[PDB]
């Protein structure tokens, strides 16, 4: 479909203002709704901008996004940077059948130290639960079901999504079902091998990985999204490892 | 307890072509089942019409899915009294936002 293009990292002094870009490569950007991620090191990610520009409460209002449709590309701009914002950004969005997310952007506050961050709670705050489960160690061509427990929302009225990160590595998109079920989303790695459902009376996800392979490891995440694509809580994870 | 009891939406509304989040409907007839014909609205698009008539992906079309009370035949295919039963049905389309 599309890749979306951020820097590997980025440095600025405290106190100063820095800005990460994201380029579309294909598609409009401005017909889809951009996303951005901070992940501390050994953390969940958390939000911090949707929708564009909207930032959740309890999130500094130093942290802004605007998109530019000439170059096709979003940015976040952290303002009066402090050492606490030293972490990874990624970028987000989507298009009618598939959700990306960029390479992340790794930002260094210079001066070394002088704060920490910690890490986010699971669910991404309030009520909101997602508690995942079903990893395990598996061979190569091997099958898991992994499920997700969703307790704090109308399960049904939220679509919903699976992503995966390898320790060390980027957020990689997996796969996407509506509310109601009818619709699913796929990414090209993993059709035909991979299946999401969900059963709402249960108020739970799940994953069926069949044909599993070695490059299927990670951390798996559930998440739910206001829309297809526009990611807003997270789960902790599951992990995941196939191996012959 | 058993106690006794006696005796499509496009024809009065079009609010499935005039929404921002239009639908389809679809014909459910069950004969062992009173009422027999359950009209169930499909979304057409994943986003929602916009002020120029596109389809918008900033939004989504959504089903309001709604358990609503039927009839059904106790003894299968016997017209002889029945059971009553809740069934989630598609009444209409929504459109939702992120931005609230
Ligand atoms: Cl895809």
């Amino acid at each position: 479909n599309f890749m979306l293009t951020q820097p590997h990292s980025v440095s600025e002094s405290p106190g100063k203002t820095v800005t990460i870009s994201c380029t579309r490569s294909s598609g409009s950007l401005a017909n889809y709704y951009v996303q951005w991620y901070q992940q501390r090191p050994g953390c969940s990610p958390t939000i911090v901008i949707f929708a564009n520009n909207q930032r959740p409460s309890g999130v500094p209002d130093r942290f802004s996004g605007s998109i530019d449709s000439s170059s096709n590309s979003a940015s976040l701009t952290i303002s009066g940077l402090k050492t606490e914002d030293e972490a990874d950004y990624y970028c987000q969005t989507y298009d009618p059948y598939s959700v990306v997310f960029g390479g992340g952007t790794k930002l260094t506050v210079l001066g070394g130290s002088g704060g920490s961050g910690g890490c986010p709670p699971c669910g991404s705050g309030g009520e909101v639960q997602l508690l995942e489960s079903g990893g395990g160690l598996v061979q190569p061509g091997g099958s898991l079901r992994l499920s997700c427990a969703a307790s704090g929302f109308g399960f049904s009225s939220y679509a919903m999504s699976w992503v995966r990160q390898a320790p060390g590595k980027g957020l990689e998109w997996v796969s996407a079902i509506s509310g109601s079920g009818g619709s699913t989303y796929y990414a090209d790695s993993v059709k035909g091998r991979f299946t999401i459902s969900r059963d709402n009376s249960k108020n739970t996800l799940y994953l069926q990985m069949n044909s599993l392979r070695a490059e299927d490891t990670a951390v798996y995440y559930c998440a739910r999204d206001l829309i297809h694509g526009v990611t807003r809580n997270w789960g902790c994870g599951t992990l995941v490892t196939v191996s012959s | 307890r058993t106690v006794m009891v006696n005796l499509n939406p496009k024809r009065s509304s079009d609010y499935y072509n005039r929404s921002t989040s239009p639908w389809n409907l679809h014909r459910n007839e069950d004969p062992e089942r009173y009422p027999s014909v359950i009209w169930e609205a499909q979304c057409r698009h994943l986003g929602c019409i916009n002020a120029d008539g596109n389809v918008d992906y900033h939004m989504n079309s959504v089903p309001i899915q709604q358990e609503i009370l039927v009839l059904r035949r106790e003894p299968p295919h016997s017209p002889n009294s029945f059971r009553l039963e809740k069934i989630l049905v598609s009444v209409g389309c929504t459109c939702v936002t992120p931005i609230v």
